[PDB]
RNA sequence: GCUUGUGCUGUCUUCGUCCA
């Protein structure tokens, strides 16, 4: 469909960053809580980001 | 009585299910922070699904 | 006049209960 369903689109050039409703954390203990699963993997993304933009220029 | 009834001791045994042990209610209470639904458990307060 | 105290993880695993 051209006004809703592109085919370019099926390849991600920016990725939407989900709030953090989606990806609470939770307090493990009294002192330290825990980052959720989706918050390391997008962490992990942006690392890779980044190591791209340094490497490339 | 009309009917004679059959009459003896036997062996019985307690079992660890009491009723006390598995009554629960709930009107509103603590929810999930993820969906915002009721929580699992009765000792959790919780509800039931 | 000294004025009262509100908040709970999460993920696995196991063992059970009632039907089947």
């Amino acid at each position: 469909n051209e006004d809703y369903a592109r085919p370019e689109w099926m390849i991600i050039t920016v990725l939407p960053v989900p709030p953090p409703q989606v990806r609470p954390s939770i307090a493990m203990d009294e002192t330290t809580q825990g980052q959720d699963d989706l918050t390391h993997k997008l962490s992990d993304i942006l690392k890779a980001n980044i190591n791209v933009q340094k490497l490339e220029m | 009585l009309m009917a004679q009834v059959f009459f003896g001791p036997t062996y019985y045994q307690r079992l660890r299910h009491m009723v006390d042990d598995k009554i629960h209610a709930r009107a509103r209470g603590p929810v999930q922070v993820l969906t915002r639904q009721p929580v699992e458990g009765r000792s959790r307060d919780g509800g039931l699904r």
